[PDB]
């Protein structure tokens, strides 16, 4: 009987734009990994 | 004080409100930033010249030299925004926090 | 053999009729901003109808080499309207807005002159 | 939000909407499995114009090779589903 | 009272000639008369002039040089000071620091036009 | 004196060491196209140095003793297993592609440093710019999913934009039917299972999205199987190039300083290769990741920083 450690479902809770999704923040996206939006 | 002090301070409030209420243009706000400096230049010069504060006569010039230099910094940022969005609208500056 | 002939771009009609469609797409998606830059007084409707007419006249062709030239010349006629080498007058020379009608009925040709 | 996942029923309403606004197609006989050329009496270039019209409402490029097979509204709906990965 | 009267005249006369120049002649304008000249050919595109960075730097470079001028304009009166040792130090400090600004732009390829 | 801002100030500027022959040559090709034989001679006859194509054990070659490490410290990715059961449910297919890209990305950083460190040129086989041929070939055959492509693309864009493309690209062409025959006579039991339709995608990618895009940045010298057999023609062609295009024409000491400070540090080259995107194929559970990391530190010369390991006969540890 091993110790429980976080799985993918637990981890993904911290992988969003905000910790508490709501109606107003549903459109947000995580930023780029290098802080560079593609030119256009 | 004097009737002049009222209208010169009236000019600072008007320029400030214009700077704190953006319409669409970053450039149009930079003008309000320079308008505020002009009123401060006039207010300081009136008091210093009207009180024979000789050594203080150079302060208005130092105010103009530095305020102009910062405006050059501001214009540079405005230009670099135009190379990235094809305009100078403030609403294009919403990537951060949204 | 004499019948054998070197190709231009397409080796048969099925491959040759592909370019006609790709060319047609370029024209159909170029009239709206052609009519804009040139400031013409024709709607995008009858502008697109004109391109339909031009293709429909070369519809009886059956030679892959003849079709390739009609596409090669078609591409040139497009590069001039996108790079605005043509002036407002060149684009409006398709619509013939200054030539009086030449009736086809026999009596009309008989009344006017000797031509057939 | 306000961008629900695409659905085959949802697509077929978007596909037919374009076909409705086409002066050369009679809306009464629009159907959903009616061929563009067998019954509607459209020429080759009409199908090309439709495929171009379908691209503006569904932003993506349909290569000409693919357009040679899309000859009925259902096949158009199937093609988009085969491309945007909507099965339901 | 004399400067204002002189300024008004130089700008009243300049204005009086403009009003008698847009009204005296006989005008007849049609569509092609009023079109921008261009070069005798229909315009190629509909987008305003693209921004050129080299032209902005010369404006900024002129401005900062023009700001150090205002610090040097009072030199004629600054030479009547009793403490000339300090004045000659600062006057040559401002000018020397104006040559380093030129030297920096020169060496950083800031005074070139070959993009 | 390790390279750094002080060294750059004191004089170690890149442009003071690179000659006219300091170039980074990439030699591409398909499976069994003989690029290795060609590549080893371009470096030989131009005074450059050669880099063998990045294998699954490439990183272990530049660290520690330089010998391959057991398979556990690699994700259990084995090239042989890819051909046998490419559609495996354990996700070994993409995990092989993901690992190889990292090794090639690490290899490219080593190459750029060598060019910018001593001035010598470098010859490389399939690099990070051409690595995507295999990935999109696998996708079409169904060896990976759509989401595996998306994860690869994200790692590519945030990692490839920081580097410079090759000076010269030497592409070798070999028709697929010829490729099959060359596979048969080399006697590799695992390789012989390569379905032909798979080797056609590598050709479609190579001449459908790689050459046209790289021709507008670098110098491209296409060859055929017979032409590539001779090295003198390749060398003289690569010695009479104009070099009229490329990002290298707008490079100065300042921008090469920013590049060398990046290639020098390898934990920055690899930073985005393990971005927190929870794909089933590349994710590792907490218990397995911790268990393996424990074994790794128990190997000879891996417990402490290189140079403070008594078990490999290091001395002066108490003053080093
Ligand atoms: C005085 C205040 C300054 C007005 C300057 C206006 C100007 O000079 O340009 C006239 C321009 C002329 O416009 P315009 O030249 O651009 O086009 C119109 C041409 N006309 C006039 C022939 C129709 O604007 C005006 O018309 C302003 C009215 C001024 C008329 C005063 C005439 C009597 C003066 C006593
Ligand atoms: C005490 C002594 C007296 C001091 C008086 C100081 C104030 C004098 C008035 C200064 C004038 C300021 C200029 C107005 C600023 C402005 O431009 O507001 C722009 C704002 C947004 O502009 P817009 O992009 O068009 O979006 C709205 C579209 N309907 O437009 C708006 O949406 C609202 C416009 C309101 C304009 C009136 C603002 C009056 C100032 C209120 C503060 C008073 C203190
Ligand atoms: C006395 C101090 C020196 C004053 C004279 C300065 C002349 C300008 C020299 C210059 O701008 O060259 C750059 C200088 C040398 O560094 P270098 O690597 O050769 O050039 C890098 C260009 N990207 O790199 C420098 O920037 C050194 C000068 C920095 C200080 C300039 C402002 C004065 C303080
Ligand atoms: C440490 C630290 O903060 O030093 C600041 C850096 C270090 O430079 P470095 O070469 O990385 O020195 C560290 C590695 N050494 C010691 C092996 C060489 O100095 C500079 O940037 C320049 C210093 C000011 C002079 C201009
Ligand atoms: N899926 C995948 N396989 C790869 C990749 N790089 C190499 N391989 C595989 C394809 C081959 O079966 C094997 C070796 O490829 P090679 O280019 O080295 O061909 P080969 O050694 O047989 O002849 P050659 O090097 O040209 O002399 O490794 C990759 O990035 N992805
Ligand atoms: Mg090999």
């Amino acid at each position: 009987a091993r110790q429980w450690q976080p799985d993918v479902e637990w981890a993904e809770q911290y992988g969003g734009a905000v910790m508490y999704p709501t109606k107003e923040t549903a459109h947000w996206k995580p930023p780029p990994w290098n802080d560079v939006d593609p030119p256009k | 004080m004097s009737m002049v002090y009222m209208n010169i301070m009236m000019a600072f409030t008007v320029s400030l409100v214009g700077l704190l209420m953006y319409r669409s243009h970053l450039m149009s706000s930079l003008l309000c930033l320079e308008g505020m400096m002009l009123s401060l230049f006039v207010m300081a010069a009136l008091t210093i010249l009207n009180s024979h504060f000789t050594l203080a006569s150079m302060m208005p010039i130092i105010l103009l030299v530095f305020a102009a230099c910062e405006a050059a910094l501001g214009l540079s940022l405005l230009v670099m925004v135009s190379n990235t969005y094809g305009t100078d609208y403030v609403q294009n500056l919403n990537l951060l926090q949204c | 053999a004499s019948t054998s002939v070197k190709p231009i771009f397409s080796r048969d009609m099925n491959e040759a009729k592909r370019r006609v469609r790709e060319l047609y797409r370029a024209w159909y998606r170029e009239v709206p901003n052609t009519v804009h830059l040139f400031q013409l007084d024709i709607s995008v409707k009858q502008g697109r109808d004109k391109v339909r007419e031009m293709f429909k006249k070369n519809a009886h062709i059956t030679d892959p080499r003849v079709v390739d030239l009609l596409v090669i010349k078609g591409k040139m006629e497009l590069e001039e309207t996108i790079k605005v080498w043509k002036q407002r007058t060149h684009v409006m020379r398709f619509f013939h807005e200054t030539e009086a009608p030449r009736p086809k009925d026999f009596l009309s040709k008989f009344y006017v002159g000797h031509d057939p | 939000s306000d961008a629900p996942p695409l659905t085959l029923e949802g697509i077929k309403d978007r596909v037919l909407y374009v076909l409705k606004l086409y002066d050369k197609i009679d809306p009464e006989k629009l159907s959903v499995n009616s061929h563009f050329m067998k019954d509607l009496g459209l020429d080759s270039l009409d199908q090309v114009e439709i495929i171009m019209a379908m691209e503006d409402e569904f932003g993506f490029e349909i290569p000409d090779i693919d357009a040679e097979k899309l000859m009925c509204p259902q096949e158009i709906v199937d093609y988009i589903a085969d491309k945007k990965d909507v099965y339901e | 009272m004399n400067l204002m009267l002189a300024l008004l005249t130089n700008f009243t006369l300049a204005t009086l000639l403009v009003i008698i120049a847009f009204w005296l002649p006989q005008l007849n304008v049609y569509s092609e008369k009023t079109s921008p000249y261009e070069c005798g050919f229909d315009p190629m595109g509909s987008a305003r002039l693209p921004f050129s960075m080299k032209f902005f730097l010369v404006a900024i470079t002129f401005l900062l040089f023009d700001l150090e001028i205002a610090l040097l304009l009072p030199l004629p009166w600054a030479s009547q000071t009793a403490n000339l040792n300090t004045m000659l130090t600062m006057a040559l400090f401002l000018i020397i620091l104006l040559a380093v600004s030129l030297a920096y732009e020169w060496t950083q390829k800031g005074l070139e036009w070959t993009e | 004196l390790q390279y750094g801002p002080l060294a750059y100030i004191l004089g170690e500027k890149a442009t003071k060491k690179m000659t006219e022959k300091s170039k980074l040559i990439t030699v591409d090709g398909n499976i069994c196209s003989g690029k290795s034989k060609l590549a080893k001679e371009i470096a030989e006859k131009l005074g450059l140095k050669h880099f063998p194509e990045a294998g699954i054990h490439y990183v272990d070659s530049t660290t520690g003793d330089g010998k391959p490490l057991p398979v556990q410290f690699s994700g259990n990715c084995s090239l042989e297993k890819f051909y046998d059961d490419p559609k495996s449910n354990d996700g070994n297919s993409y995990r092989l592609q993901a690992w190889l890209y990292a090794s090639r990305l690490l290899q490219y950083a080593d190459a750029l440093e060598h060019l910018l460190s001593t001035g010598q040129g470098v010859v490389l086989e399939r690099s990070i710019y051409s690595d995507f041929v295999f990935l999109e070939a696998m996708y079409r055959q169904g060896f990976i999913r759509k989401q595996c492509v998306d994860h690869y693309n994200q790692v590519k864009k945030v990692t490839i934009c920081e580097y410079l493309p090759p000076h010269v690209v030497v592409y070798v062409d070999v028709p697929v039917p010829e490729v099959q025959s060359r596979i048969q006579k080399k006697g590799n039991p695992h390789e012989m299972k390569i379905t032909s339709a798979y080797l056609q995608d590598i050709e479609n990618a190579y001449k459908g999205t790689f050459l046209p895009e790289m021709s507008e940045k670098c110098e491209v010298l296409q060859y055929s199987a017979w032409e590539a057999q001779d090295a003198e023609k390749v060398v003289e062609d690569i010695e009479y190039l104009k070099y009229d295009k490329g990002p290298w024409l707008d490079q100065n000491d300042r921008k090469l300083h920013k590049l060398r400070m990046l290639v020098q540090d390898k934990l920055e080259v690899l930073n985005y290769t393990s971005i927190p995107v929870f794909l089933p194929e590349v994710t590792v559970g907490a218990h397995q990741s911790d268990q393996v990391f424990q074994e790794f530190t128990e190997l000879p010369g891996r417990k402490y920083r290189a140079g403070y390991n008594e078990d490999v006969g290091d001395k002066w540890i108490w003053l080093k």
